[PDB]
RNA sequence: AUGUAUAAAAAUAGAGGUAGGCUACUCUCCUGUAUCGUAGAAGAUGGGCGAUGGUUGAUGAAACGGAAGUGUUUUAUUGACUUGUCCAUGAAAUUCCAUGAAUCCAUUGCAUACGACUUUA
RNA sequence: GCCAAGCGCGACGUUGCUUCGGCUCUUCCUAUCAUACCGAAGCAGAAUUCGGUAAGCGUUGGACCCACUAAUAGGGAACGUGAGCUGGGACCGUCGUGAGACGGUUAGUCCUACUGAUGAAG
RNA sequence: CUGCCGAAGUUUCCGGAUAGCAGAAACUCAGAUCAGUUUUAUGAGUAUGUAAAAUGAGAGUUUCUAGUGGGCCAUUUUUGGUAAGCAGAACUGGCGAUGCGGGAUGAACCGAACGUGAGGUUAAGGUGCCGGAAUGUACGCUCAUCAGACGAAAAGGUGUUAGUUCAUCUAGACAGCAGGACGGUGGCCAUGGAAGUCGGAAUCCGCUAAGGAGUGUGUAACAACUCACCUGCCGAAUGAACUAGCCCUGAAAAUGGAUGGCGCUUAAGCGUACUACCCAUACCUCACCGUCUGGGUUAGCUUUGAGAAGCUCAGACGAGUAGGCAGGCGUGGAGGUUUGUGACGAAGCCUUGGGCGUGAGCCUGGGUCGAACAGCCUCUAGU
RNA sequence: GUACGUGAAAUUGCUGAAAGGGAAGCAUUGGAAAUCAGGUCAGCAUCAGUUUUCGGGGGCGGAAAAAGAAUAAGGGAAGGUGGCUGUUUAUAGCCCUUGUUGUAAUACGUCCACUGGGGACUGAGGACUGCGGCUUGCCAAGGAUGCUGACAUAAUGGU
């Protein structure tokens, strides 16, 4: 089928919080 | 999802509507709200044909108030001889070579109310005219587009 | 489709500068608005002459001189990547340089993965002399007996009776 | 192009998928569809490859009555059934009355051996791979996972292709004699100028 | 359904032959837009000329097909048709598209919550 | 701290002493105790030690032990399995200094999987 | 039942007022004033504030009367930070009162804002099949025994592809064969001993084409082998360090499972370019409904079309919570009226009968039924 | 028929018709079957409105395209041909410049109040006015007519 042990696709609330995890990185080099 | 800002200047410029064209002289107030509103609205320069084919098929005038289609002479006469714009093709004059009454012309023109492009636009029609994209200046290319929405 | 446009160009003549140095760059785009906006950036960016206080004073589409001799063309570009900072040569052999420029933007993208915004071509020059080319594909190319089968032939009307020839 | 009422493809030498998003298209046409030499289908990528993705499929199982579970199948017809129902609607009573419409099978038996069998160019593996590309075949895959008629559809085939051959032979000698008397009747030089 | 027309095999960095002695030949491929078939009041009625074939219907067969052989031939007849090449009649106003067993009732206990199961009659 | 490829930091190196808690049960994970097979080591042999593949199969009986044992490996089912199972008050009032007690209200909430059994019917 | 208008979503003062947003009433105003807008000029610090052309729109006030006074999400600036989260403002946005296309599915993503329809064309997203639409065109990259289609980070890989730099190269490039790889010297200490290679310090030398106080194996120690470096045969490119793309790794357990699926490998993956194509309630044209706005309509002209509460022409518009306004449908009873309906069948009821209205509802055929009931105008309510 | 006027719905049995592979109801579009009202439905032509899809011809523009071809000068050479690894058109040729044939062509861009076809949807209004064109009249000019068919013992429109 696919051979992976994980969902490459994520839920909703996983992708999300990527885009929170984007916006700490943003947050990490202009002020942090 | 228009900025106050932007939504403000396109009611000035009268394109309350998509695809909604109108005829601007082209100064430095012009320009420079041509370019806050710039991703909204795309803008270039008009050949002969494409100022005559406008007025002749979608060209309506604001008589009264009221959108009254410019299909006589009497019509342009009755609201725009005070100029001595007597007919179709004097109007058509005064909008290309911008007379000393462009105002009065442009005015008194309904915006006009243009069809989508036949063919269809560019695959991402939000960007820029330069980087692909159709919004923005766009020179003599407003021509082709015209062409698309009669 | 590019297109190789001469774009001459100076800023507005004022009191301190009533004769102002007239800058051309040699510069491909699709169209002459594309064309005017990158001469603009590249002229902003070296000379510092701000596009309201300059104008366009020549615009021309060149055509190659000799669409139908074929040659090797060098190209130096300012590659821009995850550092935003690099130089490349790369050497295409074609007929027209307006055909290796497409070339040289299809490839950088290919294999770098660079937008047409952040390549800026510094440089296009003809390598006539086959001696200084210094591709390896492109001097097998330059060879005198070059000879070789087709590769990726590959070859509605659905359901064929019989089976493809995929050969001679 | 055109369509005939029943179609014979020889799948030998094509693509799984390719041949079955084709052939998916054409039953939902309203098309009967016979797939001959379902064991000679090729996929792209390697044995080990393909062979661990029939596995991970095995793998799927309840843990109430297995019978509950997905039903894996491990003939080659069967394997080429399974990807044209996935390309069909088969919740749908279309998509069943498409289902129906297809006959997929291991080799070529009788009431098939006797009729043209036509190939699909958009699904044929030297037509679609690179050269030097991996790939595996579906009989291997089925008789290596459970499938336990390779032997028997090898034997059966050889024999049907000597017939098949001794079939050709005479009509290859029929048509030779026809070919031969074909340019003794004057009139296909008196007339040829329409091309014929 | 509207011709319900078409059976080599394998290769694709090669095949198939013809003509030869696994080796010397040359030719063909480059898809089926091919080949077969196709004139006739849904296909009428006769007459020639020239084949001496083709297409079949009904019998009589013998050989072949087992993978799902339900079809392939070879035929011995008989009955038709033949457009292979020419002729002569007929056609319409439809006067502008529509189409013998099992079961119950009994019996058994190798079986059994009840059905079922195994027996016997 | 010393260096310190490099881009004032500076990696590896180097110096400095210092309520919870457990029975049964079901499966599953491998981060494997045993069983099977390999690799390394002064591995002579034997008994080992360490490291790989590996969850097929096991991983007890009694009170820190104990003996058996090939071995008595670690975990999950986020309130593991308490709907398999068991063990180890608040408000108000009154008297009140630095301090604690003597109350009135109070407030809880078929269907189907599985196991077998028949069974009409192309 | 239908239609029309339609918010606030919170300041500012003490739960109330004021104001704001929405209407109504009554005024004055079109040689006038406005504006979620841009220029020009002045100064002052690319921005700022003040004043004076562009474009658009008829612009103003007074009274008085409803409803509202939340939040959530996101961008940017900034204030601190902390293993890491984040925390505090401001800012205007989006939701909120709002359907629709796409994103497999979705409060916050991409498009787009809504009367009933016909046609055309598009947005966003798409064109292998499910699935409407190119198994399109052109140029590349990628093979994963856990590909891809969407922090764990410092790095690792004899994985591939382009480059950048520096090196040698007919004085013969590497690589491979044939060799040399020496003499003082076993240089000096150390000990069963170490003669380059137990070890500790030196690291000199003559000869060359070149040979170290030795690259490792080896030896009890030599010896022997080896390369550092040279020589010959051979005949041309070769090596080192970096950058970038894609590929593997850069941990995670506990029934079977997910680029949505099937599947896909010169893609149906990734990047680019170019055409064509698919369809939204969006855009265009047209018809119709309604609302609003503007114009016209009496010696009532033989065009007869004056229920003036009527007729007619034209244009624009159509989501809608709180709220506001208007017009209608239906029921019991009352006054009036219809020369009203009715045992030749009232009312009621039933019905895969018909018709009208956007709708509330109304009319009617057939059946059953057996004594009363309805239209219109007004009144009334236990509607 | 006193289980007694009328006799609704829920619900139940029966007969008829149909549907039914782990829901059903509903909406949209039609088919089938049944049943209702009872002019209908077609084809073409000539026009109007909207629209889509193929062509043809002709202006103008740019390096007044670039090329190219043919034909005269000169220059250079190769990925070196004939010749003899090396050379300079010979028994192949190529590149560069200029002249010429020239006002070459063509592509692309743009325009035509230039033109020829194919397709689809729509037909609002209802004496005459108006704006125009051709010449009292006629007209593609303030919104569709004409010519035929077939079919009513059915098509259409329903339910």
């Amino acid at each position: 089928v696919s051979l992976k042990k994980k969902s490459k696709r994520r839920t909703t609330r996983l992708r999300s919080r990527i885009e929170k995890k984007a916006a700490e990185s943003k947050r990490k080099q202009k002020r942090a | 999802n228009i900025p106050p800002k932007a939504r403000k200047i396109m009611q000035l410029l009268r394109l309350l509507q998509i695809n909604n064209g109108i005829f601007v002289k082209f100064n430095k107030a012009i320009k420079e709200m041509l370019q806050v509103v710039e991703p909204y609205v795309t803008y270039g320069i008009p050949n002969h044909k494409t100022v005559r084919e406008l007025i002749y098929k979608r060209g309506f005038g604001k008589v009264n108030k009221q959108r009254i289609p410019l299909s006589d002479n009497a019509i342009i006469e009755a609201a725009l001889g005070k100029y001595s714009i007597l007919s179709v093709e004097d109007l058509i004059h005064e909008i290309y070579t911008v007379g000393p009454n462009f105002k009065q012309a442009a005015n008194f023109l309904w915006p006009f109310k243009l069809s989508s492009p036949l063919g269809g636009w560019r695959e991402r029609k939000f960007k820029h005219f330069i980087e692909g994209g159709d919004a923005g200046k766009r020179d003599e290319h407003i021509n082709g587009l015209v062409q698309k929405m009669l | 489709a590019l297109k190789e446009y001469q774009v001459v160009g100076r800023k507005v003549p004022t009191e301190h500068e009533p004769v102002p140095k007239l800058f051309r760059m040699r510069l491909f785009a699709p169209n002459e608005s594309v064309a005017k906006s990158r001469y603009w950036y590249f002229l902003k960016m070296i000379n510092k002459v701000k596009k309201a206080t300059g104008e366009i004073v020549a615009i021309n589409e060149i055509s190659e001189p000799k669409p139908l001799k074929a040659k090797v063309f060098g190209i130096w570009i300012r590659y821009d990547s995850r550092s935003g900072t690099h130089n490349m040569y790369k050497e295409f052999r074609d007929t027209t340089r307006v055909g290796a420029v497409e070339a040289m933007y299809a490839d950088m993208a290919a294999r770098h993965r660079a937008r047409f915004r952040s390549i800026r071509i510094l440089k296009v020059v003809e390598v006539e002399k086959k001696e200084d080319v210094r591709r390896n594909y492109v001097k097998q190319l330059l060879n005198p007996h070059l000879k070789f089968p087709l590769p990726h032939r590959r070859t509605k009307k659905v359901f064929a009776p019989h089976r493809p020839s995929t050969f001679y | 192009s055109e369509f005939q009422k029943v179609v014979v493809i020889d799948a030998k030498g094509h693509l799984l998928g390719r041949l079955a998003s084709v052939v998916a298209k054409q039953l939902l046409g309203g098309q009967k569809v016979v797939v001959v030499r379902c064991e000679e289908l090729n996929i792209s990528g390697h044995f080990f490859r393909n062979k661990l993705k029939y596995l991970a499929y095995l793998r799927k199982a309840c843990r109430y009555n297995p019978s509950r579970g997905a039903f894996h199948f491990r003939a080659p017809s069967r394997i080429f059934q399974k990807a044209v129902r996935g390309m069909l609607p088969h919740k749908t009573a279309r998509g069943q009355a498409a289902l129906e419409h297809l006959q997929a099978v291991e080799g070529i038996p009788p009431p098939f051996d006797k009729q043209k069998r036509v190939v699909v160019p958009a699904a044929l593996r030297v037509l679609r791979l690179k050269p030097g590309r991996k790939y595996c075949t579906v009989g291997r895959l089925s008789s290596e996972v459970g499938w336990k008629y390779n032997d028997i559809v090898a034997k059966l085939e050889e024999r049907r292709k000597v017939k098949s051959a001794a079939f050709y032979q005479a009509k290859l000698a029929k048509q030779k004699k026809i070919a031969s008397a074909k340019e003794a009747s004057p009139v296909n030089q008196k007339l040829s100028q329409f091309g014929y």
